[PDB]
């Protein structure tokens, strides 16, 4: 499938419900990383600085909340190319010494899909959309 | 026209993708997406579109004429309870259509199709039936005429 | 004026104060109620649509072209090329009418008076005065919307 | 008291939800650019300190991803008003993003809360300036601590 | 303008959109509210009533003072000599405060939204315009109102 | 308009609930084998159509296996009338398992049209015919779309 | 555990509850077969016909509705041996070509199990008799 | 880390409102060990006496119970070094027999936090001072 | 002092740890915790406590303080939305500690940091806002007049 | 007497009838109300504490204090050491005040109707009077109470 001008504004409608205006946003974000360090429990490594062991800490809890701000400016910029790029670039520098796998890049992928469904119901989750426009996300985050 | 829990259906799916509090940017967007269809089923009637700079579908000119179809199109939408009055609106749309040369109904029954291929794509749950239910009526009331 | 922030205060408030479903046509009907109690003369340009009884199918009908044609004017306000475009097409609609220019200064008081009244003490009225003129001045080309 | 009361946290959330677009950036962007116009045109050497986000190019595609990043950063600090154990530690990465950059002082936050202050209520309806002061001094204080005056 | 008949309309909107008790309150902090909105700048005006905390009993006090004279104001619209004598008096307090006249334009907007806001859709716009210019015209002396 | 709307769509599924057995067959042998003696005894021919499950032997455990597909079938399509888009997909799949069979029109199945609306009201209660037959009728457009008249 | 008279009459009122009217049949049918395609994901290509890739897509909606309605068939037929063997032997013939293993009948079996439960609840869940019943059902459907 | 006096009383309290009264007792015992034998299928063999293979069963939801119980005690006692250790030694008498791995206790460990978690909220729930304390208790059923 | 939604956050995450249905040993376990705290963040006050027996924190005498002064903490907590009896109430706490020699307001700042401190380890969604707005006018109006 | 489980019971009732926030202070003038009626004369012992007015925010203040001793007692009843201390500090403030012994049996008939009057028919009277003992005897040390 293809992330065009059509799936872009769904998954931008999806996404505005699921992540919401701020009062679910910390069980939006627990569900998310509970599923991504249970599918890869190696990958809390990384998370020393923000305490990849407890979640459940404040610590974590900022971090998951600068991760949702980051697709949330990716997602509110799909249909800017231009500008998207540009953050997208910022993301890549924010993880270019980090040493991150596409196959990590998959999981929160599959753990933000979850998420976003969880949040929105089955019933209404567009799956082919949301795939196809995280990869142009996560695509420009790794440079290519 | 259609039922009232047909219309309601169809009401509640287009405003969630179609209302005033969207910026034109995906309003055109989805003009942009529809017409592009439309030229690619009935490649014909893209010259009807001459007047309003077809040939650069990123202007400004070309991109207002989505905006007031799409509004029109909301207009009925909205006005799908009050038969009495939507009956009015399609024969205003209809002699805006019928006025000018070279337009077909198959032109319509495309325009049809398109919507009813493009809106899935756009719509949480989108009832194909409650959709015929409602635009097929519409698309028959402005094609009411037409050759 | 009418400025970037202005206008989307102008698109928040509209948006609210516009509603969806039948509550549309109950601001219209309201909008042109305000336009002939305010200026009682104006009604008999709109024999066309049958103002003569403001509920008929005929006159809702115009009510709902009127509503919309804001609607869509005011969603173009963050984009110049397409609001230019639309306004200059609604400009060569009402220019083979006629109509005194002092109309438009009555459709934006009835305007403000709808909006206002229906979204409350937080309408700003400045904003709307400035960006209705906007709106005026392409449909118009009267240089009293300046 | 002037403290950042419960009851201005629920307003400055109503103020910025009234005003966010959660879905195009069209509405963030405009109040973001709008805030550093109101900022540069105070103060003049501010446009320095962003000359590698194209400062003085308001309209450039580097400084319309800044904008979107600083709106961003306040809006999950609005939002984390109401978990402010999460939110102390957000304001303190903040911090540090913007420490080690000369010029970038509590002066110029005390500055932007003025552009702020201007540019809020042509977009905001209802909008509180007593109560959206009182929980935007509460956000730069834990943004400012180890900055200079 | 304002004739007798849009004084009576005046009258009539201003009294449903005032209401009693702790409604002139939240009335009068809405209408002071939208001022500041419309012209943050004017706020530094009020400082002799604190105008740093609009919930400070100083303020509130001012409110009820300025709310109280627009409605003794509006109640005299129908007696020459009785609004006169109170339009100067209003004139002989705010003069020698040098206000800028362009304020008091702000402030027929900020009222206009509130009372239209309160009263809802049937808001006379026109009339409250042409009948709030012969108070600022009162107050200020400046036929900027007239 | 003769169009099978969302308040038929209820009646249908109502009219259908209260005759429906969710645990035995009995209830759906009954009313499948009933419509098939009623489409049998109305189109003589239609009996050879069946030849594989044993038609003329409307007892056999072969045919009852066959009533019983027929009547979930159905009862598939009518609880999927509240859902359109999956709808439109299982009708097409009954479409071609209905079709590469001569004898098998679009007249058998305004054949068996008939035959339900005589069944149904001797066994459902509150029987809205009108109704009933503008959305069996969707249900048959979609399953005759590839078949001769 | 055997599947005798009272363990049908059990399995066929629990069936029925979770099953339900219409309603809730497009919620079952996902929770079901998002868990089979998450126990077994290399058995996504048997399904590639009906988007077994996406189990959103209105295709793969409309096999999980026929699969529901075959084992609601089975279910309701488990009273009456002679025509349950029969409509087991067209569930058979249905899947002969396909190379179904008995390691995947399971699969699909605990997924039913686990969906049944999660409609009715684990406080009245007969593990016991829906175990020993879907094992008649599966082993009908293999041939033997 | 430490289970301390303050991880002490915030685990007494968590782990009242989790255990309840006695009415959700059923649901949360059976959350907690469906989470085991999912996560070690391997372990049900040590429960045949209590009907391991069918922990609906009233014969297992009677022994998880007694698990439930077991832990309560504990819990209550965590402010008590004296009688805790005697009753952490009577529950290692219980199980000297038994073989039960490091590794198993562990696994109920991670079981009780997820169902602790599951019944009172991800929001409200302390992974540290639930795993400290934890960690106390199962290392005295252990001996050490 | 602090906001009625400020307060009643304050209150109920109080009554969450401590009540009258709480049992006088986890009572001062949360004072030893308190107060040893506050000996390590200014060793130079523990001195203050001699006549209650600080020198054994298990004893009666030592428990017995611990209780009154969370007894006292959790009066002042549960007044905060009656504005005139906390004043009246600080202000004997206040001279229940001037008169106390050696007393300095940088020991009720430690302790500021010390409730701060021990009260999220305990309580369940912590606000430190909340808590920061009710506690510190608390704090200063029982250290009001200190040296 | 006042055994373990008359102490267990105590705190039980004395929980539930104290409650939080607001309502400790309606049970604590309760309390105070019944004292003042049951004996007049007790009421010139407080005016260092404003008992003239029991709405005063001092007298208020003193409300709180008793009935958080109260509180804090009652805590300790199950432990002998702390519980004897904290008596012991309350003797050392109540015996410079030279009160008559005969109050304390006042106040604790007053407690009992307070309480028990609050918590419902299932108020266990000999527990509460042999508890209160406990109490009164550790503040005044007189075996009028043993
Ligand atoms: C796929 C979309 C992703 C987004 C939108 C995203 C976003 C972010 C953001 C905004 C930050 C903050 C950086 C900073 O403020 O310095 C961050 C940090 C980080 N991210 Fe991601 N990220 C994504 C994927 C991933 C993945 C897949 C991994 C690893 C498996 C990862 C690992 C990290 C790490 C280790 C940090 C460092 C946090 C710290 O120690 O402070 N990211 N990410
Ligand atoms: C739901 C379907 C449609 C709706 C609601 C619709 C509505 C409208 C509206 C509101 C206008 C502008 C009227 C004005 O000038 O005020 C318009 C213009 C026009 N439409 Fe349609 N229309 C539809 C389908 C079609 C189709 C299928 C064709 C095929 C050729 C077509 C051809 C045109 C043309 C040629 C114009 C004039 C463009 C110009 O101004 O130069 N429309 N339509
Ligand atoms: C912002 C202000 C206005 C907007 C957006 C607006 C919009 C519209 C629209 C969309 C139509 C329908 C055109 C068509 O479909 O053929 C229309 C028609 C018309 N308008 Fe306006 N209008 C405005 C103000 C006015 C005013 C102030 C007057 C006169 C005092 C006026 C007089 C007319 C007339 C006479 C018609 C034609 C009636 C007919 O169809 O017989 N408009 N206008
Ligand atoms: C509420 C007020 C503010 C917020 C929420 C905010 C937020 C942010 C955020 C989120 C970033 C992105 C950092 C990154 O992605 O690594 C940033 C960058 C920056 N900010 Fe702010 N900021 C605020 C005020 C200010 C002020 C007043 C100044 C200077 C007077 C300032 C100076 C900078 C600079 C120099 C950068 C780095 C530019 C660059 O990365 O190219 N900020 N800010
Ligand atoms: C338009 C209708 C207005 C009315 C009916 C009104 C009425 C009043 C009244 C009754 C007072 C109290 C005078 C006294 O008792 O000393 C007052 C004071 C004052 N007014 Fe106005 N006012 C109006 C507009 C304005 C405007 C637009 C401004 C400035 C932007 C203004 C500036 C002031 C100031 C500075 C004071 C002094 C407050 C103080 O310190 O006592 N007034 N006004
Ligand atoms: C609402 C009306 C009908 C429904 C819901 C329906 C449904 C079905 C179903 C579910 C099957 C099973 C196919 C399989 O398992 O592979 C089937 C088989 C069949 N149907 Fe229908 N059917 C309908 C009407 C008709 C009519 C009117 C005819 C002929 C006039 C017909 C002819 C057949 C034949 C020949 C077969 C195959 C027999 C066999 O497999 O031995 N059907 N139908
Ligand atoms: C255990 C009870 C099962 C039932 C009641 C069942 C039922 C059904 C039914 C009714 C169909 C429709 C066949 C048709 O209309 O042509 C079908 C198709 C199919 N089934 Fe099953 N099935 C079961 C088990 C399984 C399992 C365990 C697998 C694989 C792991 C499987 C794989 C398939 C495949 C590949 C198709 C073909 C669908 C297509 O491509 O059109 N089935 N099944
Ligand atoms: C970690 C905290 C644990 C607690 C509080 C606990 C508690 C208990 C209790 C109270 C009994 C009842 C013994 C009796 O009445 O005779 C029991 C039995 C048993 N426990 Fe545990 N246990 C724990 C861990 C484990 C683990 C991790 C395993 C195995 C992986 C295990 C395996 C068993 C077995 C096999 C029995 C025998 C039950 C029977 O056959 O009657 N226990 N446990
Ligand atoms: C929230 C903080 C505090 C509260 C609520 C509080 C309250 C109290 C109370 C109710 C008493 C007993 C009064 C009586 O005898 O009836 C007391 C005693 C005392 N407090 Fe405080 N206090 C606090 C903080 C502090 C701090 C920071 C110090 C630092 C030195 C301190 C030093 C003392 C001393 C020395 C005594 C007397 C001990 C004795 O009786 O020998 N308090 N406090
Ligand atoms: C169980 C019974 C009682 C308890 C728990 C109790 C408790 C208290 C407490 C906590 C104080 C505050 C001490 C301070 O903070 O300085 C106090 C003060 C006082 N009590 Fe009692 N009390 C009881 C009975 C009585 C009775 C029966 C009387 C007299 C008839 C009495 C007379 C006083 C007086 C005069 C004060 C001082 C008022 C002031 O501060 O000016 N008490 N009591
Ligand atoms: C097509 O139009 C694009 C949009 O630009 C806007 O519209 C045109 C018609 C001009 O008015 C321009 O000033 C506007 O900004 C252009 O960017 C693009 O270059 C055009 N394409 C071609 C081939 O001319
Ligand atoms: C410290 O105090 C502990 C608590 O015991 C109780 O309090 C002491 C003061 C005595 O009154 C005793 O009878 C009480 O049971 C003692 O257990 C401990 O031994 C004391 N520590 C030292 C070093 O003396
Ligand atoms: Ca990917
Ligand atoms: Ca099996
Ligand atoms: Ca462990």
């Amino acid at each position: 499938s293809e992330c065009g001008p059509l799936q872009r504004l769904k998954v931008k409608r999806q996404w505005a419900e699921a992540y919401g205006s701020g009062n679910g946003r910390e069980e939006f974000g627990h569900f998310i990383w509970a599923n991504v360090f249970k599918v890869a429990p190696s990958a809390r490594d990384m998370f020393k600085r923000v305490r990849g062991d407890n979640i459940y800490t404040p610590a974590f809890r900022a971090h998951a909340t600068r991760v949702l701000g980051g697709l949330d400016m990716c997602v509110a910029l799909l249909d800017d190319e231009s500008v998207l790029n540009t953050q997208l670039a910022h993301l890549a520098s924010q993880h270019s010494s980090r040493g991150v796998s596409a196959e990590q890049y998959n999981v929160v992928e599959h753990a933000v899909m979850m998420g976003v469904e969880h949040e929105i119901g089955q019933n209404v989750f567009d799956k082919d959309a949301w795939q196809a426009c995280l990869d142009v996300i996560t695509s420009g985050i790794q440079g290519n | 026209f259609c039922s009232e829990a047909d219309a309601t259906i169809v009401i509640k799916q287009w405003n969630q993708i179609y209302n005033a509090g969207i910026g034109a940017k995906s309003r055109w967007t989805m003009g942009n997406e529809i017409f592009s269809s439309l030229f690619k089923l009935k490649p014909e009637s893209e010259v009807l579109f001459n007047n309003v700079n077809v040939a650069n579908m990123s202007s400004g000119a070309f991109h207002a004429h989505t905006v007031r179809v799409l509004s029109g199109l909301d207009m009925g939408i909205n006005y799908l309870n009050d038969a009495g009055t939507l009956t009015s609106l399609t024969a205003h749309l209809a002699a805006q259509h019928v006025a000018r040369t070279g337009l077909k109904a198959v032109y319509f029954d495309a325009m049809g199709k398109v919507l009813m291929t493009v809106l899935p794509s756009l719509i949480d749950n989108f009832n194909p039936d409650a959709w015929r239910n409602c635009l097929l009526p519409l698309k028959n009331a402005i094609a009411k005429g037409l050759p | 004026d009418c400025n970037i922030l202005q206008r989307l205060k102008v698109k928040m408030q509209w948006a609210k104060a516009y509603g969806f479903g039948t509550e549309r046509a109950k601001f219209g009907n309201s909008l042109w109620t305000s336009i002939f109690n305010y200026a009682p003369d104006a009604r008999d340009l709109f024999k066309s649509v049958k103002s003569e009884d403001m509920r008929s199918p005929q006159f809702k009908a115009h009510i709902a072209r009127v509503i919309g044609g804001l609607d869509r004017v005011i969603s173009m306000f963050d984009n110049e090329d397409a609001l230019n475009a639309d306004l200059e097409h609604l400009k060569s609609q009402h220019d083979p009418r006629g109509l005194d220019a002092l109309n438009f200064v009555v459709f934006g008081k009835a305007l403000f008076a709808t909006v206002g009244g229906q979204f409350g003490v937080c309408f700003d009225l400045p904003a709307w005065e400035s960006c209705y003129k906007v709106i005026a001045m392409g449909i118009t080309g009267n240089d009293m919307f300046s | 008291s002037n403290s950042c009361t419960t009851e201005d946290r629920r307003e400055m959330q109503l103020m910025w939800a009234n005003v966010w677009s959660a879905q195009f950036t069209g509405r963030r962007l405009a109040i973001a650019q709008a805030v550093f116009k109101d900022l540069f045109a105070h103060v003049p050497d501010a446009v320095g300190l962003f000359d590698r986000v194209h400062g003085t190019e308001i309209d450039s595609s580097e400084f319309k991803a800044h904008c979107i990043r600083v709106v961003n950063g306040l809006d999950s600090a609005i939002g984390l008003l109401s978990d402010p154990s999460t939110l102390n530690e957000q304001l303190s990465h903040l911090a540090t993003q913007h420490q080690e950059r000369a010029g970038v002082t509590k002066g110029g936050f005390s500055a932007i809360a003025q552009s702020f202050l201007r540019v809020m209520p042509q977009v905001a309806s209802c909008f509180n300036p007593d109560a959206w002061s009182r929980c935007f001094n509460r956000i730069t204080n834990g943004m400012t601590e180890g900055l200079a005056e």
